[PDB]
Formats: C-alpha cells, sequence, structure tokens
RNA sequence: AGACCUGAGUGUGGCAGGACCACCCGCUAAACUUAAGCAUAUUACUCAGCGGAGGAAAAGAAAACAACCGUGAUUCUCUCAGUCAGCGGCGAGCGAAGAGGGAUUCAACUCGUUGCCGAAUCGGGUCUUAUAUGACCUCGAACUGUGGCA
RNA sequence: AACCCUUCAUGUGAGUAUUGAGCCAAAGAAGGUGUCAGCCCAUUACAGCCACGGAGCCUACGCGCCUCCUCAAGAGAGUAGCACUGUUUGGGAAUGCAGUGUCAAGCCGGCAGGUAUUUGUCUGCCAAGGUUAAAUAUAGAGUAGGAAGACCGAUAGCGAACAAGUAGCGUGAGCGAAAGUUUGAAAAGUACUUUGGAAAGAGAGUGACAUAGAACCUGAAA
RNA sequence: UGCAGAUCUUGGUUGGCGUAGCAAAGAUCUAACGGAAUAUUUUUAAAUGCAACGUUGGAUACUGGAGCGGGGAAGGAUUUCGUGCCAACGGCACUCGUACACGAGUUGUUCGGUCACUGAGCACAACGUUACACCGUUUUGUUAGGAAAGUGAAGGUGCUCUGAAAAGGGGCAACAGAGAACCUGGGAUGAUAUUCCAAAAAGAAUUGCAUGUGGGAC
RNA sequence: AACGUGUCGCGAUGGAUGACUUGGCUUCCUAUUUCGUUGAAGAACGCAGCAAAGUGCGAUAAGUGGUAUCAAUUGCAGAAAUUGCCCAAUCUUUGAACGCAAACGGCGCAUGGGAGAAGCUCGAGCCAUCCCCGUGCAUGCCACAUUUCUCAGUGUCGAA
C-alpha cells in the first residue's frame, strides 16, 4: 500500500531501507503458505509483491536520470554508454541524417539562385 | 537372422539433443546437427521442401522483440 | 492451387492385393495407407479446380 | 543455483545461527533441498518454533 | 458500430467484446418519469439500480439489481430467484434489454454522463 | 543408470512434473470445454528417449 | 643521427557477420515429356543449387530510330503479330522490332579531361546559445593534386 | 388424446406472430434480445465537439530576429576491333556474351544504317566513368486496418471451425491425424424414500417437452 | 447438378461362431483368518448358492552357484516407499499389481566425473582453391612466404631499471588406458548411505590451503 | 414338435440427413508500413491462492508505469479495481554468439564491489585462505595517435 505518488519524495537510502523490509512478510508469508494458513493471509502475498515492483521502478528511474544529467556534458557524447542512447532501429541509425542529405555544391547553390521556381497561371 | 533376431543386436544412439534447434538430430560421432546444421553459421533451408521452410519460419514462435519494434513503427517512434 | 495435394503419396502397386490407387506414406496416425490424390478419394483433389481467368 | 557456501552465509543472516555442516542434493523435480546442521550452542528446535513450525 | 454488411464480421465482434464494450452494449430504457426528468431515452445499467421486468416470465417484477454479469450478458435482480433440488435458492439471469430503470444510483461520475447525453437546445 | 547431464536431468523433472490430471475446479469454470488431460503419458507405452 | 619508402605492435572511435526471401538483381543449371522410334530440336535460357537488396527493384538522358512533309531519356498498356518478318532432321515446332492511340512527365544533373588559379580543401581543437558550408590555431593528411571559376 | 362404449383425472413455454390504432425518417443498415423488430438495446451524421501530440512531412519554397553565403584547346586503351573455340538469340557468310592469341584511329576521325569483299558518297549519333522521382510487380512474404462474394458448408472448405503442425510414427532427412462440448430460454444438471458392497434398479421431483439426463438437437439404412 | 459394381475411397455392420483355439520351461495340498463375494429355499442333514481370490502356520516339490541368487555399464526415467482402492488393463482369475489415486524418498574434503594426461583421430586460426566455402592442408616433431614468445638468469636502485636464454598458433577426443588423500560398527530408514552419527562425536585416520604461538636459523 | 421363413407394433445397434456456423477460399483498397552486435529469428527453463495443456509474462515474471473510460472479477476463495491504447521501465539460460570449451548448468586474465564465525588493534574497526556479483577481453576491415605512441629492413639517401 506504498503508493507511487508517496514514494517520489523519498531518497535512495529510505528506499533500500523500505524496500528490504517488504522483502521479510513475503518470506514470512511463504512459511505459513506451508503451515496451510486461512486464505485472508494468502491475499497479502499479492499485495506484497506488488509494493516490491513499485519500488524497484522507482529506484531505477532516478538512477537513470542522473545518467543521463551526467553525460548531458559535451565532448562526453562519445563515452555515454549505448543503452542510455536514442534506439530507433539498426537502418535508421546509419541513413544519412538532415544535415548530410541535403548538401550541395557552391555551383548549385549559384544556379539555385539565378533561378527559382514560379507560380503563373494562364489567360 | 535379419529380422526379429537383429533387432536385439541394436545398442547404442546415433543422435542426441541439439543445443540450437532442440531436435534429436544431433549427430554425437559427426558433431553436426541433421536438422539445422549447427554449429554452422547458416542453417538449413531447402526449396524442395516447402513444408519443412513453413515449420521453421518467423511467426512459427513467439517473436519476443519483432512484437515490440512493430508496434514503435506504427506509432513512429513517439517519445517523452 | 495447392488443396487436396500437399502429400508425398505414392501407389503401392500390383501383387499386395489392393487398388492402385496411390496411398500416404508412414505410420502410427490413422491417415498411413489411406488413399489420396483422387477425386473420388476422402482428402483428395477435386475433379477440374476451378481458375480465376 | 546456490552453493553451500552462499547457503550457510544467508541462514546467518536471516536467523542469527551457527552451523556446522551443510547438505545439499537436486530432487527428481528440479529443486534444491538442504540440511543445515546447527551449533551445540543453538537450539534446533527453539530456532523451528521461532518460525513458525 | 458493430453492425455491418458483413454477418459474420458483425457477429464475431459482438460475441468476442471486451469488458468495457460489453457495459455498453447491456442497457436498459429509463421510464417515463425519469425521462421527463433527463430528456434521456437509455442508460447503461449499473449495481444497486432498481429496475422492472417488462418481458418473460417474471413479466411485472421488481427489485434491486445485485451482479452485472457481463461474462454471462445477464443481471442479478433481488427476489427473482430459484429453488435447487436441496432447498438452496439461485440467483436467475435476466437480459438487460427486457427491464427498464426505475431508479438511479447517482454520484458524479452518473451525474456527467447524464449531462453529456441530455437533448436539449441551447 | 547413475550417469546424466543435468540438463537431460531437468527436462526428465518437467515431464514429470506435467503428468498431472485436471484440476475439478477448472471444469465448473463458464465455456469450459476440456473434460481430461489428453497428453498424460505412461512409460511402458510411449518413450520421451532423450 | 636524421629523413623518406615499405611493413608491424598497441590504444581510441566505428562497421561486417544471422534472419526474412511472395515480388526483384547476378550466376549455375536438368530430366520426365513431344517429335506416334530417336541422336540435332522441344520441355527451357524452366525446376532444383549458390550469392545480394528494397518498399519496390532493375532501366534511364542516344556511339537511338528511321529514309519521312521526318521523330527525340527510361518504364508500362492496346496494337504491330501467332506475322504471305524470320529460325527449324525447313519436321515436330519456335518467334521479335520501328511506327500509331495512351498512362506518367515544371525531369534532368555530374566526375575525369582542356583553359585560368594553386591548399583557397579535409581531419582535430577552441569560440560564437552552434561536433555552423562562420572565425582562429594545428613541424596532422594533402602538391604522386583537395577545392574554385569557365 | 389409439379394438369399441361409459366414467373420473391430466395437457398447451417465451408475443419479434394476428387484429385495431398511432409515431419517426437528411436515420428503412443487414448485429443482439426466450418465434419473423424502423419506434426494447446497440447502431445509422457531420450536409460536428473534446483531450494528447517528442521527432517527421505539408502550408506566398508558412512567419519574425541574429549570423553566413549568394545575386585557343580537349572530351575515358590490353579499350574497341580481328582470329580460333564455346554458348545464346527470330537474327539468317555469324544477335549478345566468355576464354586465349593479336591489338587501333584521332593533318582526309570513330560507331550504326539486318547478304560476304574492295572502293566512293549520303544520313544519324560520339562508347570504353557516376547519380536520378512518376506511371510497373508482389505467381505459397510481413505490420496495422477496411470493402466484399451468383464460392464451401464439418468425409466439404486450408492438413488444422476444437489445448493442430498438436497427439502419434521414423536412427535421421522427414511424415502427420481423428475430433462441431449443437442439453435446455434458464442448471432449474434429479433433494428425499426404498433394494443393492458398488455400479445401478424402483419411486419421487425440476422443466411446456426427460423417448431434451450430460460429449444429452434431429436420429436414416445395414 | 442425378450411381450398383472401377481387386474404387472413408466410416459402420456382418455369416463363419460361442467355432479354431488359450497344450515348451514337472505341481500342488490342508486348516485358520480376510473379503459383498455365504452355510443365500416357504412354494432335518445329501439329492435346490456352484466356482474362484490374498495372508499366516504346516506338508510336498522345483531352481541346483555357467541359479526364477547378489551387484554394475548401454538403454529406460519414478517402474522405488507408505496408505487407499477395483471402473478400464495384466488374452482365465484377483481381495493381488511394474494398474489407478494421494502423499513421500536420492545427504560426500577422500566414491565416479571435473579441476589436470596423452591414443586411433577431429578440424578453429593461417594460407590456397572455388562463379559461390557448405572445399583442401592441419603428428614422419607438429600451422602459416612464416615478424603468432608479453615469459624473465645473473646485475643496479629502493625496502624498483637493464636485459641472458627459450624454433615450430589455439583447442577437443578414454565414466574399462595413465591419475586418484577413508576404514570398520550402528537400535541411523517405510524407502539413502565407505554420503547419516556431535562431546565419551561409536569412533580411529589420511591429505589442500591460510594463519598465530613455542623453538632452530636470515 | 423343435429349428427355420415372412408380415405388423415396440425396443436395441449406428451416427446419416436437415436446420444451424466466432472457420476456410477468392478478389479489391488505404498507410508518418519492413528485423539484428543498443544482441534478432529460433530453441530451453520458469512465473497465478487453489493452475495439467493453451494464453500472457521474465526473479519488477497471467505483470510495474502513463493515459482515456468509470465499478467490477467470477468456479470457489479473496478484496471493498477492471477494460482499451501507449510514451517510462524490467527483461532468466542460449542462439550470428564473439574470453576458452561443452551429452560439463565447466575453466580463465584485468578491474571494481560484497559477505566473512580464524588472526590482529582498541563491543566495534582491519580482515588472510575459501566463496559471491558487475564490467571489459573473438576475427577481419576503415579512420586517428591531434600532448602527434613504440618499433623493423646488407630498401633509397645522408651529416658528426
Ligand atoms: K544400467
Ligand atoms: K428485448
Ligand atoms: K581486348
Ligand atoms: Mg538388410
Ligand atoms: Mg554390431
Ligand atoms: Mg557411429
Ligand atoms: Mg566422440
Ligand atoms: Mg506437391
Ligand atoms: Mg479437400
Ligand atoms: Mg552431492
Ligand atoms: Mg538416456
Ligand atoms: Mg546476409
Ligand atoms: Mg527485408
Ligand atoms: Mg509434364
Ligand atoms: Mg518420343
Ligand atoms: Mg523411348
Ligand atoms: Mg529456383
Ligand atoms: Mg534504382
Ligand atoms: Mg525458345
Ligand atoms: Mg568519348
Ligand atoms: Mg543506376
Ligand atoms: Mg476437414
Ligand atoms: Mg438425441
Ligand atoms: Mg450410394
Ligand atoms: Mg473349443
Ligand atoms: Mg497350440
Ligand atoms: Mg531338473
Ligand atoms: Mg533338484
Ligand atoms: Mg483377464
Ligand atoms: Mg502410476
Ligand atoms: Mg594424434
Ligand atoms: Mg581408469
Ligand atoms: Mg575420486
Ligand atoms: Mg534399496
Ligand atoms: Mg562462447
Ligand atoms: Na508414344
Ligand atoms: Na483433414
Ligand atoms: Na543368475
Ligand atoms: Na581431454
Ligand atoms: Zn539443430
Amino acid at each position: 500500500i506504498v503508493k507511487i505518488r508517496d514514494l517520489k519524495e523519498k531518497g535512495k537510502d529510505d528506499l533500500l531501507k523500505q524496500l528490504s523490509e517488504f522483502k521479510k512478510e513475503l518470506s514470512q508469508l511463504r512459511v505459513s503458505q506451508q503451515m496451510n494458513v486461512g486464505a485472508a493471509r494468502l491475499g497479502r502475498i499479492r499485495t506484497i509483491r506488488k509494493g516490491i515492483a513499485r519500488i524497484m521502478t522507482v529506484l531505477n528511474k532516478n538512477e537513470r536520470e542522473n545518467l543521463r544529467k551526467f553525460y548531458s556534458d559535451k565532448k562526453l557524447r562519445s563515452a555515454k554508454p549505448k543503452t542510455l542512447r536514442a534506439k530507433l532501429t539498426h537502418r535508421r541509425r546509419l541513413a544519412l541524417k538532415a544535415n548530410e542529405k541535403n548538401r550541395k555544391t557552391r555551383r548549385q547553390l549559384r544556379m539555385a539562385h539565378k533561378f527559382p521556381r514560379r507560380i503563373y497561371a494562364v489567360k | 537372422t535379419k529380422g526379429t533376431t537383429s533387432m536385439g543386436q541394436r545398442h547404442g544412439r546415433t543422435h542426441i539433443l541439439c543445443r540450437r534447434c532442440g531436435r534429436n538430430a544431433y549427430h554425437v560421432q559427426w558433431e553436426r546437427c541433421a536438422a539445422c546444421a549447427y554449429p554452422r553459421a547458416q542453417r538449413r533451408r531447402y526449396n524442395w521442401s516447402v513444408k519443412a521452410i513453413k515449420r521453421r519460419r518467423t511467426g512459427t514462435g513467439r517473436c519476443r522483440y519483432l512484437k515490440v519494434v512493430h508496434r514503435r513503427i506504427r506509432n513512429h517512434f513517439k517519445t517523452d | 492451387r495447392l488443396s487436396g495435394m500437399k502429400h508425398s503419396a505414392e501407389s503401392w502397386g500390383t501383387g499386395r492385393a489392393v487398388a492402385r490407387i496411390p496411398r500416404i506414406h508412414g505410420g502410427g496416425t490413422s491417415m498411413s495407407g489411406a488413399g489420396a490424390f483422387g477425386n473420388m478419394c476422402r482428402g483428395g483433389r477435386m475433379f477440374a479446380p476451378t481458375k480465376i481467368f | 543455483r546456490a552453493n553451500k557456501t552462499e547457503i550457510k552465509k544467508a541462514i546467518r543472516k536471516l536467523y542469527q545461527v551457527k552451523t556446522v555442516k551443510v547438505n545439499t542434493l537436486i530432487r527428481p523435480d528440479g529443486l534444491k533441498k538442504a540440511y543445515i546442521r546447527l551449533s551445540a550452542s543453538y537450539d534446533a528446535l527453539d530456532t523451528a518454533n521461532k518460525m513458525g513450525l | 458500430g458493430i453492425k455491418c454488411r458483413n454477418r459474420r464480421k458483425a457477429r464475431r465482434a459482438h460475441f468476442q467484446a471486451p469488458s468495457h464494450v460489453r457495459r455498453i452494449l447491456m442497457s436498459a430504457p429509463l421510464s417515463k418519469e425519469l425521462r421527463a426528468k433527463y430528456n434521456v431515452r437509455s442508460m447503461p445499467v449499473r449495481k444497486d439500480d432498481e429496475v422492472r421486468v417488462k418481458r418473460g416470465k417474471f413479466k411485472g417484477r421488481e427489485g434491486r439489481v445485485t451482479a452485472c454479469y457481463r461474462l454471462k450478458w445477464v443481471i442479478h435482480i433481488d427476489k427473482v430467484s430459484c429453488e435447487k433440488a436441496n432447498g438452496t435458492t439461485v440467483p436467475v439471469g435476466v437480459h438487460t434489454s427486457n427491464v427498464e430503470i426505475t431508479k438511479l444510483k447517482l454520484n458524479t461520475r452518473r451525474k456527467a454522463i447524464l449531462e453529456r447525453k441530455d437533448r436539449s437546445t441551447k | 543408470g547413475r550417469f546424466k547431464p543435468l540438463a537431460i536431468k531437468k527436462k526428465y523433472a518437467k515431464k514429470l512434473k506435467q503428468n498431472r490430471p485436471v484440476p475439478y475446479w477448472i471444469r465448473l469454470r463458464t465455456g469450459n470445454r476440456i473434460k481430461w488431460n489428453e497428453k498424460r503419458r505412461h512409460w511402458r507405452r510411449t518413450k520421451l528417449h532423450y
């Protein structure tokens, strides 16, 4: 019953203690499962696992935004781990970019300036 | 004695399970698979058996990553 | 264009006390040894299949 | 996938006991079973009742 | 739009509808008094509503809605039940298009739905 | 005999766990079509080999 | 002792490898069958085999047609035409092209070479909100020629 | 209401059916609901209204500001050509190509002009380097969706309307089925009595119908 | 788009027929108990409930150590054990079962493998060939027209430089070859044991690393 | 006599026929429509309260996060979310598979962490041997050494 909104404000140390705490009842619930306790306790198993999953989601998000900020500096773009880069496709990564595909020579630039397209209409 | 009696003389086994395709077609002595040609880099694919090709082609399994990337293409890689 | 002919069937020939229709290979399926490929056989190819032209 | 050394350390952390022997086997169903003998300074029955048996 | 010229397609979409689609499909007409008060012809049925049966074996009966069994395309109404062999009473399902709504359970979301469905000028 | 690789042992373990009957509460579900397990195996009838 | 030439080791940043393969591009390449037999021929420059891409591929801007009162890159369609063109134990059989009516079409550009210049070019670093077709530096590459004009 | 007569008890499911009155239509559209439904439900529209929208594409080459930029010679060489051999073509004294040998011209040039050679005119083009949308294919491909059909209707149609490339077969390459869970509107799926070890039988009960009793519609022939 | 036959296809049914048979490996008997399987009659005891099943005791007899004895490899993979249970299956029978159902069981410093050897042999790298590697070479001391060693003897510095010598790339292939430090007892099980036993370890040992102290030397 | 034969009523055996159809086949159209070393396609093993197959998912395991809709799920539990779509994430062992191998859940080198019950220092700190985890390490080819790295040649020259 941790709820995602509550876990936003917490720091890393508090999250780890909460995560370590939650694993204990999960173990205690499992040993009770072998002692065929009533189904009321068996409902708590699903709640605990969902609570654990939410904590791990928050921890992973916080770590990722830290690394992006650290590597946001220029001249470190070659040192950024590949898992933090954009993953579109194999083909799109190797394709010509916008600043390369539309390159023109000096002669092409002058000719385009000399003979632009027109709108004329007739009669 | 080429019939029933000789059936009792068959002892070992020619093939075991393949590490790449999972079939019982890995030749123990020659160390290669009769079904997928492992450890060769390419696998077997012949046009005289279209039935065999359709048994192994894409879509007969899980497509664990292909499903995700197809969804991204349909949404033109929307992101935050 | 492939309906009813996707089997590796073959005639048993004469001398086995059966008709000379092609029969299905293999064993252990209750389909093995059954007739195939004929317009008179169950699961066979129809006579003069319809075309789109 | 665990080995004896990690099993011994984990038991000490979880239940605060000292062991003198760890024996393991892999069951026919694929699960691993461990026999853990405690020191004479610790009571196995007392630990079992604490866990709830 | 389930209905189309392809009968095979229309029937497949109806019988494979997801849960939120099924909620719209099982709707019931409002009574004359509710119609004059809300200017709404029909509403989907929800739990704790009060309905009156207009067609079938239980014609004229009234009761409160105790379940919306979307998996079976029926609703369960209290006092509409049958006796088993051993003496246990069990509910009997009724299709939502055979009843009419008498009293509505209202919350903030339901009132918003009624307002957006109202057929009035300006 | 005594010898077997651990990978082969795990394959036999999965087949053993699969050789089970259908639970009774499954048959009472809405729209159920399963009556009994059609993949039951006996060691004297069909051989897995492995 | 030091250059140039040729050749190694390591480090930093990148790429290739497999799958799919209906359609498309390059190679390799039969026989059953028909000829009432059969060897040239036919099936067929097809099936099987190997290699390689795309959303289409390939082709494409005249060392082209024609012989007229002349047309004007490529591709496709009707037709030319089962042809009083042609190939063929001249047997069985096989077999196109120009022209004409259309679909599409603001469709065309460029390197080397010749003449005038001769690092004005490329890579790396720094700055300008900028890995600028910008500026400055660079015993780095490049005169065994990168770029600019006709 | 079953050899005939008399007497006493039992038996008709659900109104989308019939009749009489109306109403809507810029909507009559074909799905659902216990029998055949424009008006029980969902649908049927813009002759529309909201949310989210990082990149990309389109719009007086959308629109401001700062920077930058701009406005006498020659023409592809182990190439083309030729000889031999092989293959290919409708290409026929040789259409294209490949191997080896030989190997150019450009102060009266070269290639083509469908019968071989030598010589002279005329006509059209200028090989041996490169890029390029549209109109075309998808003859056992994929990702999302739509339109359908004088097609098949469970031995048919894909092998597969179902836990089907599954069960099963073969050392292996490979081969490969059967099978509509179609009871009923609704499980209301037969409590209880009695015989029996049980399985079941004889009663009773639910349901309009149980000769609709559970792989249960209809239920033919041998 | 019309069926009587194609040694036609797929299902179902059928006389033969309660027939042919169920005849190698010698063989069972008796009392008590168990079981629904009895000692079952209304219309004296025999002539009206037959036949057959498991366990225990006793009898008889077989295998006859090249065994219907006790352990392993290949192959099989829960057939192992306890409890329950008889619809279908074990071509007769079952109360029995390797059947069905529900639960249990496999414990290693020293056993086998591996860490860690070579053999008949295989074929990554390198090179060459092929229109195309999915081809060839690769132990007669041994890859490759072939620069494949990344190790470090004496010596200097201090408490870390300089360099002698070493030809021939990297792997796999033996659960009967090479190699390998543990033995008995148990009242320790329903089922595992040279694997379990805890202070009088029932005990007695052997070996791999790290340490700290007592002692000999730097 | 019996067996046997025939007809009618009823009952068995069997699964045809008819009516049904969330399936197949064929043709046409529209797109911000075309995988992978940033580890694909395939293959294996696991995950639910009761869960064999199938479906979904990966130790965050019939799901975490966002958004729209607005009260269920349903066999029994159990609680007082579910469904559609999608940006943020997780993603076991393998496989082109690439540190070396492989009927082995085996064996390394470098680097950074973790646990530690002997020992040491004053109940804590430092922890030897042993053990666990993350990352890098195939081959080939291109560019660079931007503080211009280290070399080899009876190749061509060349000073003290
Ligand atoms: K054995
Ligand atoms: K209705
Ligand atoms: K030449
Ligand atoms: Mg033979
Ligand atoms: Mg032999
Ligand atoms: Mg062999
Ligand atoms: Mg071998
Ligand atoms: Mg065929
Ligand atoms: Mg067919
Ligand atoms: Mg062990
Ligand atoms: Mg085996
Ligand atoms: Mg490829
Ligand atoms: Mg592709
Ligand atoms: Mg033919
Ligand atoms: Mg002939
Ligand atoms: Mg002949
Ligand atoms: Mg081909
Ligand atoms: Mg192109
Ligand atoms: Mg021809
Ligand atoms: Mg020229
Ligand atoms: Mg081109
Ligand atoms: Mg079929
Ligand atoms: Mg019936
Ligand atoms: Mg007939
Ligand atoms: Mg007899
Ligand atoms: Mg006999
Ligand atoms: Mg004897
Ligand atoms: Mg004797
Ligand atoms: Mg028997
Ligand atoms: Mg069993
Ligand atoms: Mg050798
Ligand atoms: Mg040995
Ligand atoms: Mg040993
Ligand atoms: Mg034993
Ligand atoms: Mg590897
Ligand atoms: Na002939
Ligand atoms: Na079939
Ligand atoms: Na013996
Ligand atoms: Na070895
Ligand atoms: Zn394989």
